[PDB]
């Protein structure tokens, strides 16, 4: 075997040797992460062959009629939407002698710390959307609205973010924040400069951190929600639905053969001939947000939103964009990219040519602007597959 | 009769529905008999290593 | 139900396939030569 290479574990550098002063504890450890959204969203019952969700949609009406006026036909409507699993996965190896000794517990420290990792994963899948599935429908941080909280909290969650939420028809039920946020709550004083959140002595922790209420609304803590500008949430997390079809299986060999390699380019080691041990860790998960848009992003303050507008290559007539409910005009469906910006500014609002930015060309532009963006297609003579769609942090 | 999904008047062909009402699963009625070797019946047996 | 006729053919298959390793054990009780028994530095 080669000694501390990347992939076996083996007798090397890792290990002391066990002698009497070695500590019982990581006097350090940091305790295990979790995670969040297996605690806040609906847990649904789930199968390989993955599920489906009807929905109805009809415009089922009645109408005022005269006497002997005879009377009207009316429509229901029904649809449905399906949903799959994607497997996460990982294999990790040791020496035979190394699965004999257990040193430090390594092989126990492995098989937790790899049903984290897997935890771990499927929280930032949902949150943030990195590396996530093809399986999955939606992720938080897909949301088109956004919030910044940081010079007064209440003011931020309670009234500003919430004007923004209830006027799309959607609804307020949970918030979710990360531990970054405690310096914000803190303070967050009234004008004669006492805070809010904590009572008259100072000595309680603050209200949402003891996992209390804000406005009626539960406040849940995590010390990972935060990425980018984003510090928490708040929306309907009823609007999220997650499954696992089983849990982490563990399965275990000496007797397989392995790549070491990637697929193109092997190194194809046989387990039994090196007398090293594998174990084969997996699960399915499944996820839907029913949409994306029931949720603020809760910031510091300056914050700028990117959106990406896609027309399928459709190839005459006009779309039109909107800010915070206002209306520009038709835009034409190859217009100049410098067209975009001035359609924007156009908006009977505060916006204007230092902040607002575009780049792209005709049905590909990419849009910057300080609120909530929104398109309509209704103009356009073949916008059958036409969009829009919000950017990512890298 | 009338079209696929006619405004007024709701049918089985109606896309509304599809997923519900499908075809049932039967047994294949037409299986042939799994066959086997007739030189096993006419030759003699006999032990080998 | 299995015609009797294929079954006593499918059983004396079985039988046999038996008969072969029974007769490692029939060789230590009836003293027989055995490949492993012959003492090497003999000449041969």
């Amino acid at each position: 075997s080669a000694d501390h290479s990347q992939i076996a574990q083996t007798k090397d550098t890792m290990f002391t040797g066990y002698l009497d002063p070695v500590q019982a504890k990581d006097y350090f450890a940091e305790a295990e992460k979790t995670s969040i959204v297996q605690r806040v969203a609906q847990k649904i019952p789930m199968g390989a062959t993955g599920i489906v969700i009807p929905h109805w949609t009809g415009d089922v009406s009645a109408q005022w009629i005269g006497e002997g006026d005879m009377k009207p036909i009316t429509k229901g409507n029904m649809t449905k939407r399906d949903v799959h699993p994607a497997k996460i996965a990982t294999i990790f190896v040791a020496s035979a002698e190394t699965v004999r000794a257990n040193p430090a517990n390594y092989l126990g420290t492995m098989r937790t710390k790899v049903a984290t990792a897997i935890a771990m994963a499927f929280d930032n899948a949902a949150l943030h959307g990195t590396n996530a599935p093809s399986a999955f429908q939606g992720y938080l941080d897909q949301s088109n609205k956004t919030q910044s909280i940081s010079p007064n909290a209440y003011q931020g969650l309670g009234v500003s973010g919430l004007t923004k939420l209830v006027t799309d028809g959607k609804k307020w039920t949970h918030t979710l924040l990360d531990d970054t946020v405690e310096p914000v709550l803190n303070g967050s004083v009234d004008a004669n400069g006492r805070p809010l959140f904590v009572e008259s002595t100072y000595e309680s922790l603050t209200t949402p951190f003891r996992e209390g209420r804000i406005l009626g609304r539960p406040t849940i803590l995590s010390d990972h929600v935060a990425e980018g500008d984003v510090v928490g949430y708040a929306g309907d997390f009823s609007q999220i639905i997650w499954g696992q079809v089983g849990g982490l299986s563990f399965d275990v060999t000496d007797q397989a053969t392995l790549n070491l390699g990637s697929q193109e380019s092997p190194n194809f080691v046989s387990l039994w001939q090196h007398n090293l041990v594998a174990v084969r860790v997996e699960a399915e998960y499944g996820l839907l947000i029913n949409d994306v848009n029931a949720f603020v992003k809760l910031t510091f303050d300056p914050v700028l939103t990117t959106y990406a507008l896609d027309l399928d290559g459709a190839s005459a007539g006009n779309f039109t964009l909107s800010l915070d409910g206002k209306t520009s005009a038709n835009i034409a469906y190859n217009a100049s990219t410098a067209t975009v910006k001035s359609a924007i500014v156009a908006i009977d609002d505060g916006v204007s040519a230092d902040d607002v930015t575009v780049t792209g060309s005709a049905g590909d532009y990419t849009i910057t602007v300080p609120g909530t963006l929104t398109a309509d297609f209704s103009g356009l003579t073949d916008g059958e597959g036409a969009s829009i769609s919000v950017v990512s942090v890298g | 009769g009338f079209s696929a999904d006619h405004s007024q008047i709701a049918q089985t062909k109606d896309t509304m529905f599809t997923g519900y009402l499908d075809p049932v699963q039967a047994k294949d009625y037409f299986a042939e008999a799994e066959k086997t070797s007739i030189v096993q019946r006419v030759a003699q047996k006999i032990p080998m290593g | 139900s299995i015609d009797p006729e294929k079954l006593r053919d499918q059983l004396l298959d079985a039988f046999e396939n038996k008969q072969n390793e029974l007769k490692s054990s029939k060789a230590y009780y009836d003293a027989e030569r055995r490949p492993d028994a012959i003492g090497l530095a003999v000449p041969l």
